[PDB]
RNA sequence: GACGGAAGGGCACCACCAGGAGUGGAGCCUGCGGCUUAAUUUGACUCAACACGGGGAAACUCACCAGGUCCAGACACAAUAAGGAUUGACAGAUUGAGAGCUCUUUCUUGAUUUUGUGGGUGGUGGUGCAUGGCCGUUCUUAGUUGGUGGAGUGAUUUGUCUGCUUAAUUGCGAUAACGAACGAGACCUUAACCUACUAAAUAGUGGUGCUAGCAUUUGCUGGUUAUCCACUUCUUAGAGGGACUAUCGGUUUCAAGCCGAUGGAAGUUUGAGGCAAUAACAGGUCUGUGAUGCCCUUAGACGUUCUGGGCCGCACGCGCGCUACACUGACGGAGCCAGCGAGUCUAACCUUGGCCGAGAGGUCUUGGUAAUCUUGUGAAACUCCGUCGUGCUGGGGAUAGAGCAUUGUAAUUAUUGCUCUUCAACGAGGAAUUCCUAGUAAGCGCAAGUCAUCAGCUUGCGUUGAUUACGUCCCUGCCCUUUGUACACA
């Protein structure tokens, strides 16, 4: 019962959002993780990701 | 920056206001009973709901938006 | 929040049966896992809940984990009135 | 590196090793019942696919 | 299904760090250490390594009957495809997850900052760990944050071995 | 302790010499200031603000501006209330609007609610001068503290050093200090080497069949997927091997070490990175966070949502970059050479092949969830053969008109691609200033990140590949002692 309140969210940055803040800033698309940029580095060592070069 | 000095604007809420509803019939005594204000034909209400004859038109309350029906 | 009475019934006879309901924290949805109702209707009718004890809530990653307490057991049991000697969800199958 | 756009541009890179085998065995089905259950390990995925045709 | 490996492998790390906040945010006052994953089929192993698994296991098996159901109901696994196993950790005050958790319940009880520092120094250099330190940050009586360096024992800052022999 | 236009020693091309390509000059892309604006959201200001916030903003993102909705104000208490406490709605009016938002109106819905108090919740609201975390920087330089014993009444000092040697508090050694803990080194990752090992129709070659063309005296160059076998030289990477300044000749009093030659795939710490102490900053981020104290706001909302506009406005100043000022070049054919990569499930990603079209592209199908298919990414610079002949020219493609298409609900302030036309400034850039020592500088393009579409950005990679140092402390600046101080906010 709502016309209103609903805009195309396909595309674009407000299509989608983190999940684990909902940020919409600094976002990988890549690899299908859609982790954000700032929180990605407090859960690399958790996924499996490691720094030797 | 927003201390919102802009006309007034006097808006409100619906009202939804109790009048005697349920007041309008026409009964007879030793026994029956002629009933106003025709039903109709939806065949999700089984003859429960009523119709409200505004000018030339007859909506139904229980169905949302549109059922064209005429008397 | 204003709710019907269809919508409302739906909710605490799947939260008495399974104990646990998930919702992610995501709105004009209106079709989810194994509830009927909106996304909308299940987390503000736990929520109002909370206040009164009855059930423990997590966060978790946006997805809302919830969980039934010993307390909500008897409240659930009045609203639906259910008998008594049939608790799901807390007696074991089998072992494990 | 930072979070902030402050400070000097110092970029972090990660990375995650996948490493792939195939053995091809030319074996009954009575062994294939027995070669699942046992040798199994975790972050191992074991696939077994239909013949050339 | 039809994931490919480059994208499967990372969302099983997706996986394992979605469950690492969870199972520390709600096993917080059990003594939470870490968890392992091992998949087999017909029966995925989750492994709970925590410090108490008696609370963990509730009675009769109430609370972790509801940690399978946890997982399941949004992860989409069928119901009997998971289940979770509780284990004892040994040498408590060997790992650090656990004992990060034991500065938290100290400080919320009124505990003084000094003695719930040095409390836990004797205990993991008493444990037979090679060394240890604390570092405590934030305002300690006053307007000012400050910071402290509770360091007792053998301690690397560089290289390889760090990622190796410390926990942080 | 800091600082000296104080001395001694040592180091650095974020320092200079010998040079290289530049920037600053011109147009343009983008960021900042200023101006303007209903708003031009807002942080960051020497290195350590300024192609920064991964910020390539059409809606969304966004917090800004002009307007309209929604409660998603938990719960507790009290009150009103089943004779309805409140929800929904057509048409018309109204509104940007097929929001009943409100109104004309009278059906609907049933205590789930409304009003008030109390209390929560939400906020890209304020405060980074309340903070956590993370990073930057002081230090990319070798520094950094305890145990016990000495010196001093003490603050403190010795150890932690005269000399010599290194990238190094490296060591040889010397000694009221002796033994240790950090950093450096070690370790790890990657690029180089093994005609040896275990192996490969998802990586290649040789041979045997079939078959096409050229020479025909045996050949040569190709094609063909379970024909038929062998091999692992390349390519892939499991376990390993391998330089250790080895050997030798000089040099310092021997010793740590340096220099030269030979051998060797490799003798600058093998090349390049990752990690990186103590103490500190009123460095940055409350606009990464459901990490958070306090304050403000909490419904005609500094919650949330929809429509439209803005973040792209502009006499002007600055920063990072791009294309050029050509004949070592433009232009037209032809030669044709890579690596790091990335790609669609309950969907619409990367695209081969065949047709249509000048192009952009469109259409019909197929391979690949990937060493398999795109892909040998047969990419550019380049190389050949021609035209051009010095004239703001055929160098330069800014600006501006018209049209054809793609992306998207929507492109006007032209998203972008393509075709025609417009064809300006710029004749080697003043004072100043940046980066760099070998497969590096520079030239060149590709992939990835952001992405429905768009880089002229950035992170990686490959191709072509110099000149000039192998030093010094002159300038900027950093370590170690000695000394001076009326500085300690140094
Ligand atoms: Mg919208
Ligand atoms: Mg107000
Ligand atoms: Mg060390
Ligand atoms: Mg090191
Ligand atoms: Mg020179
Ligand atoms: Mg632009
Ligand atoms: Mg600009
Ligand atoms: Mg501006
Ligand atoms: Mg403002
Ligand atoms: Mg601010
Ligand atoms: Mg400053
Ligand atoms: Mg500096
Ligand atoms: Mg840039
Ligand atoms: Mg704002
Ligand atoms: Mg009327
Ligand atoms: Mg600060
Ligand atoms: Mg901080
Ligand atoms: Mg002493
Ligand atoms: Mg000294
Ligand atoms: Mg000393
Ligand atoms: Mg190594
Ligand atoms: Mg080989
Ligand atoms: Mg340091
Ligand atoms: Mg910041
Ligand atoms: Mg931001
Ligand atoms: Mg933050
Ligand atoms: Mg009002
Ligand atoms: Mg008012
Ligand atoms: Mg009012
Ligand atoms: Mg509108
Ligand atoms: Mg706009
Ligand atoms: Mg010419
Ligand atoms: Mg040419
Ligand atoms: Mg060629
Ligand atoms: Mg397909
Ligand atoms: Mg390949
Ligand atoms: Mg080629
Ligand atoms: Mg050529
Ligand atoms: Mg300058
Ligand atoms: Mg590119
Ligand atoms: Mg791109
Ligand atoms: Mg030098
Ligand atoms: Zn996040
Ligand atoms: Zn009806």
């Amino acid at each position: 019962e709502n016309v209103w309140f609903s805009h195309p969210r396909r595309y674009g940055k407000g299509s989608r959002q983190c999940r684990v803040c909902s940020s919409h800033t600094g976002l990988i698309r890549k690899y299908g993780l859609n982790i954000c940029r700032q929180c990605f580095r407090e859960k690399a060592n958790d996924i499996g990701f490691n720094k030797f070069r | 920056k927003k201390v919102y000095t802009t006309p007034k604007k006097i808006k409100h809420k619906h009202k939804k206001v109790k009048l005697a509803v349920l007041s309008y019939y026409k009964v007879d005594a030793e026994g029956k009973v002629t009933k106003l204000r025709r039903e109709c034909s939806n065949p999700t209400c089984g003859a429960g709901v009523f119709l409200a004859n505004h000018k030339d038109r007859l909506y139904c309350g229980k169905c949302h938006s549109v059922y064209k029906v005429n008397a | 929040m204003l709710m019907p009475k269809e919508d409302r019934n739906k909710i605490h006879q799947y939260l008495f049966q399974e104990g646990v309901v998930v919702a992610k924290k995501d709105f004009n949805q209106a079709k989810h896992e194994e509830i009927d109702t909106k996304n909308l209707y299940v987390i503000k009718a736990l929520q109002s809940l909370t206040s009164k004890g009855y059930v423990k809530t997590q966060f978790s990653w946006q997805y809302y984990y919830y969980t039934l307490t010993e307390e909500g057991v008897e409240y659930l049991r009045e609203y639906l009135n259910l008998p008594e000697h049939i608790v799901p969800g807390t007696y074991i199958q089998e072992r494990n | 590196k930072t979070p902030n756009g402050e400070g000097s541009k110092t970029w972090e890179t990660y990375e995650m090793r996948i490493h792939k085998r195939y053995i091809d065995l030319e074996a009954p089905v009575q062994i294939v019942k027995r070669i699942t259950q046992i040798t199994i390990e975790p972050g191992v995925d074991v696939e077994v696919v239909v013949a050339s045709n | 299904a039809l994931i490919s490996k480059k994208r499967k492998l990372v969302a099983d790390g997706v996986f394992y760090a979605e469950l690492n906040e969870f199972f520390t945010r709600e096993l917080a006052e059990e003594g939470y250490s870490g968890v392992e994953v091992r998949v087999t089929p017909t029966k995925t192993e989750v492994i709970i390594r925590a410090t108490r698994t008696q609370d963990v296991l509730g009675e009769n098996g109430r609370r972790i009957n509801e940690l399978t159901l946890l997982v399941q109901k949004r992860f989409k696994y069928a119901p009997g495809t998971i289940v979770l196993y509780a284990e004892r950790v040994q040498d408590r005050g060997l790992s650090a997850v656990a004992q990060a958790e034991s500065m938290k319940f100290k400080l919320l009880n009124g505990l003084a900052i000094r003695r719930a520092a040095y409390g836990v120094v004797r205990y993991v250099m008493e444990s037979g760990a090679k060394g240890c330190e604390v570092v405590v940050s934030g305002k300690l009586r006053a307007a000012r944050a400050k910071a402290m360096k509770f360091a007792d024992g053998f301690l690397i800052h560089s290289g390889q071995p760090v990622n190796d022999f410390i926990d942080t």
